[PDB]
RNA sequence: CUUUUGAUGUUAGGGUAUUGGCCUAACAUGGCUAUGACGGGUAACGGGGAAUUAGAGUUCGAUUCCGGAGAGGGAGCCUGAGAAAUAGCUACCACAUCUAAGGAAGGCAGCAGGCGCGUAAAUUACCCAAUUCUAAAGAAGAGAGGUAGUGACAAGAAAUAACAAUGCAAGGUUUGUAUUGGAAUGGUGGGAAUUUAAAACCUUCCCAGAGUAACAAUUGGAGGGCAAGUCUGGUGCCAGCAGCCGCGGUAAUUCCAGCUCCAAUAGCGUAUAUUAAAAUUGUUGCAGUUAAAACGCUCGUAGUUGAAU
RNA sequence: AAAAACCGUAAAUCCUAUCUUUUAAAGGAAGGAGAAGUCGUAACAAGGUUUCCGUAGGUGAACCUGCGGAAGGAUCAU
RNA sequence: UAUGUUCGUUA
RNA sequence: GCCCGGAUAGCUCAGUCGGUAGAGCAGGGGAUUGAAAAUCCCCGUGUCCUUGGUUCGAUUCCGAGUCCGGGCACCA
């Protein structure tokens, strides 16, 4: 379980071309910063 | 603290979940025995695997070994009680030859459909579910009740079934007609 | 800075209902109709 | 890594010169550590 | 490595319930170690056991039973047959309660329950009826224990229909197939027997109670692996999917939808870990010219192996 | 019975030392990842100086040169 | 046996 | 604390001894491409830092303030 810090669009690899929607999460268990992909089409808007 | 009573799994998932030649065989069997799910055939072949494993272990032991000439007839008499083996089958070599259809023919629904009572294996399944069937002084609503050679002779309709001597017909149906009749009369 | 189009096709896909149809058959009865259909008519 | 260094099947930097450059860099790093400690 | 600070042993004693460097005095220099001592790590209580096993194996075991240890951390001690006891005491350390400010009292890793922590775990319930223990021993107690509550942790059985007549199809008057239309039956509610410490559940019996049996099954997929669409719309390298290979720039079998179908089914996905797969840890049973891999070479101790009689 | 002393059991605090774990840091210097940077042309053909090894020096860079090796060579060969 | 460099990315 | 210098687009910089305000990059449309880079066309956007004066008129000439930066320094 973490706290969302920001939302970022991450570039895809070279053969593909997309902007994957990810969120920078600060974990509350230890405090580390991770990047979590947000599956779904409009799911980035579903997370503040 | 914890309960001491056991519990085990009676079925094993097949692995390789999309074998066409296995799925077709298993659907043929499911439909022709009228059983609800392939977990049921998995239970039956799990059982058969257990019997086959015991038998195969026994064949490795030499004849006139105490373990073999104890458990071999234990298993053999159990098998003849279940009826899977007949008089024409006598050795440990024939228990290895048992198959899924001959294991499924001992289910209650197949036995009752074969004996009559129901005109279809699905009718038999639903009838045992509606508890109209007796295996001798004892009524069973378990379709997968495996019948022994000393029970088919006393499978018949339950004494509380409307077809077994109980309340004859639909109460509302037998009441509405008589009320209309008294009103007309 | 081009995340403002998150979930665009979900929004612009036309919405259509699931209509009326008929209650689907389940259980052993479900396996009945899948089993019986593949030998009688075909041949 | 092992005895299969060089082996230029892949068109890379010549192993002898890559080794030379790494050695030069190690010499510089060792000198820096000697200066600090 | 151990050995002043007991390390190894001898002698004498002290101490103990008893043997013992357990401790003391004298004395000697011993004791362990590449067959890994001494250290470090363990997200390590050990075993009975668990998962996976063709056979070998690998991984797990806080947790029903046994043994150990602990009662916030240490230490000390009384009573007692038995305790270095903690719902016993004494003190310090850390927390923390009441106080009239002088002083008192504390220890849920018992049962519930609360906070916190976290991905992560139930009722501040009923009873001693059973099991068994303590007693001045039938009769009292027992959050031991049992009973119920919460409970998709797992496990087992098993509904969501079945049946008859015509249309339609196949075929030599046989099967599948929409209309009808009567039987059967639970789920549900009510009462009862019964159950129970009391109650509840189960089981059984009597009343109503099923046609869109609305008493309406879901989950995840349909390019390949891998079962199942070259169907219709939308988007148009975007949004998105995708474990991997890949799809997406106007015909998208792969995204977003509808229909259909497939799979397992009251269950079905996802994450992480672990087993098989993995003969990719190889004793069984791998590989080493060129894919990773024969020490530059020889001697050589330990180790391993060793002619016939 | 207070109280005291002495051997012992010894909590606890402090100082010092060592070790373990985590972590800040000017600056330095690697690696990896970027759809499309600059510079050259090192390797693969005899890659236009055969390639490669060890070692030493030198250079913007790939790299060049010396000594001794190898063929994995462009020679299985009067 | 004088010299003679380079070819953006994806499909 | 005096001695100098610049403030010009969205960012960065040039301006006859006053009269017009401009290039590059960011920026939309394009042209090219299967697509995209690169290249090439055109849009847009400013009291020329802020006040005051000189002038017919000032970004320019003055004067001051503001911010930021280049050279100051006293003896023994």
């Amino acid at each position: 379980k973490g706290i969302v810090v920001e939302k970022v669009a991450i570039e895809a690899k070279q053969p593909n071309s997309a902007y994957r929607k990810c969120v920078r999460v600060q974990l509350i268990k230890n405090g580390k910063k991770i990047t979590a992909f947000v599956p779904g089409d409009g799911c980035l808007n579903f997370i503040d | 603290p914890k309960s001491y009573r056991n519990y085990s799994k009676t079925a094993r998932n097949p692995k390789r979940p999309f074998e066409k030649e296995r799925l077709d065989q298993e659907l043929k069997l499911i439909g022709e025995y009228g059983l609800k799910n392939k977990r049921e055939i998995w239970r039956v072949q799990y059982l058969l695997a257990k019997i086959r494993s015991a038998a195969r272990y026994l064949l490795t032991l030499d004849e006139k070994s105490s373990k073999r000439i104890f458990q071999g007839e234990a298993l053999l008499r159990r098998m003849v009680r279940q009826g899977l083996l007949g008089e024409n089958e006598e050795k440990l070599d024939y228990v290895l030859g048992l198959t899924l259809p001959k294991l499924l023919e001992r289910r209650l629904q197949t036995k009752v459909f074969k004996l009559g009572l129901a005109k279809s294996v699905h009718h038999a399944r639903v009838l045992i579910r509606q508890r109209h069937i007796r295996v001798g002084k004892q009524m069973v609503d378990i379709p997968s009740f495996l019948v022994r050679v000393d029970s088919e002779k006393h499978i018949d309709f339950a004494t509380t079934s409307p077809f077994g001597g109980a309340r004859p017909g639909r109460v509302k149906r037998k009441s509405l007609k008589k009320q209309k009749e008294k009103t007309e009369a | 800075g081009s995340l403002a189009r998150a979930g665009k096709v979900k929004n612009q896909t036309p919405k259509v209902p699931k209509l009326d149809k008929k209650k689907r058959l389940t259980g052993r009865a479900k396996k009945r109709q899948l089993y019986n259909r593949r030998f009688s008519d075909n041949g | 890594h092992g005895a299969s260094r060089y082996k230029k099947s892949r068109a890379k930097m010549r192993w002898k010169w890559k080794k030379k450059r790494t050695r030069r860099l190690q010499k510089k790093r060792r000198k820096m550590r000697q200066r600090s400690r």
